[PDB]
């Protein structure tokens, strides 16, 4: 995250950190005690699907404070329409091997209904994005979880204000074109969280962009509203042997 | 009231029904109050609420 601030411990309690062999991979968002939403592109280079760990309740990577809860990732579910190395359909649904325990430091973000998200949340101007990504373009990643408030653009406006992949109906732009504030590479998969009348909801996933807080370019986020029914159906499904599952979309 | 305007006045989710009818609903872990619009937590850790802030304002 460029140009944000430390998320005070416990104020981003849905944030997930994904590790592969102990190394930071991506972020994610807890939506229930066993389900995490992240970005499909997080998994394009995974060799051993069995060394993926999700951590809940994380804050400062330098220390253990006992609020962290680690789980193995039992299933990584990606839409059939996602193509590795490209941008569209950049979402993944992760099933943990055992539920997390909800606590003051571990709380799911609400996965909204489609209509609500489309008709109401999509018009809330600012939303929070978070992660342990780079604090600067070509810079070190953060040790404490960072958070940034970013305004969403209508895609027609993003395209006009920007100056290379299309912004498709499965995406939206958010952030700033002046190079000050963005999510970046290592925040991939993390939440874009939208407040409405006292409750926070999942509206986007840190997906892609140019560089990092690059002048003339906004952050691009997966439009989670396109996937609500896909996600809900998969959450009602039985697990299948083998970590990776490609599931039909729609 | 229609769900497309002002969220049908619902705090959370809204369904349009045949008639000038609307029903608000709440996410799991909440219940709908008698106002027909407001949602109140029914569990300790409902989604989308930040416990250390909810306790900061209790
Ligand atoms: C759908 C992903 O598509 C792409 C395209 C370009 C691209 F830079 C990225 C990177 N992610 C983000 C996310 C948000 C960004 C933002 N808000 N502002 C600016 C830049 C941002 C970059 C990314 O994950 N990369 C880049 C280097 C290897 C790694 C990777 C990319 C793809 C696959 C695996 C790993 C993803
Ligand atoms: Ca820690
Ligand atoms: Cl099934
Ligand atoms: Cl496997
Ligand atoms: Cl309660």
């Amino acid at each position: 995250i460029v140009g944000g601030k430390v998320c005070p411990k416990g104020e981003c309690p849905w944030q997930v950190l994904l590790l592969v062999n102990g190394a930071q991979l991506c972020g994610g968002t807890l939506i229930n005690t066993i389900w995490v939403v992240s970005a499909a592109h997080c998994f394009d280079k995974i060799k051993n699907w069995r060394n993926l760990i999700a951590v809940l309740g994380e804050h400062d990577l330098s220390e253990h404070d006992g609020d962290e809860q680690s789980r193995r990732v039992a299933q990584v579910i990606i839409p059939s329409t996602y193509v590795p190395g490209t941008t569209n359909h950049d979402i993944a649904l992760l099933r943990l091997h055992q539920p997390v325990v909800l606590t003051d430091h571990v709380v799911p973000l609400c996965l909204p209904e489609r209509t609500f998200s489309e008709r109401t949340l999509a018009f809330v101007r600012f939303s929070l994005v978070s992660g342990w990504g780079q604090l600067l373009d070509r810079g070190a990643t953060a040790l404490e979880l960072m958070v940034l408030n970013v305004p969403r653009l209508m895609t027609q406006d993003c395209l006009q204000q920007s100056r290379s992949p299309n912004i498709t109906e499965y995406m939206f732009c958010a952030g700033y074109s002046d190079g000050s504030k963005d999510s970046c590479k290592g925040d991939s998969g993390g939440p874009h969280a939208t407040h409405y009348r006292g409750t926070w909801y999942l509206t986007g996933i840190v997906s892609w962009g140019q560089g990092c807080a690059t002048v003339g370019h906004f952050g691009v986020y997966t439009r989670v509203s396109q996937y609500i029914e896909w996600l809900q159906k998969l959450m009602r499904s039985e697990p299948r042997p083998g970590v990776l599952l490609r599931a039909p979309f729609p | 009231l229609i769900c497309v305007n002002e969220n049908g006045g619902c705090e959370q989710y809204c369904s349009d029904h045949t008639g000038t009818k609307r029903s608000c609903r709440c996410h799991e872990g909440y219940s709908l109050l008698a106002d027909g619009v407001s949602c109140t937590p029914t569990v300790e850790y409902p989604c989308g609420k930040i416990p250390i802030l909810e306790k900061r304002n209790a």
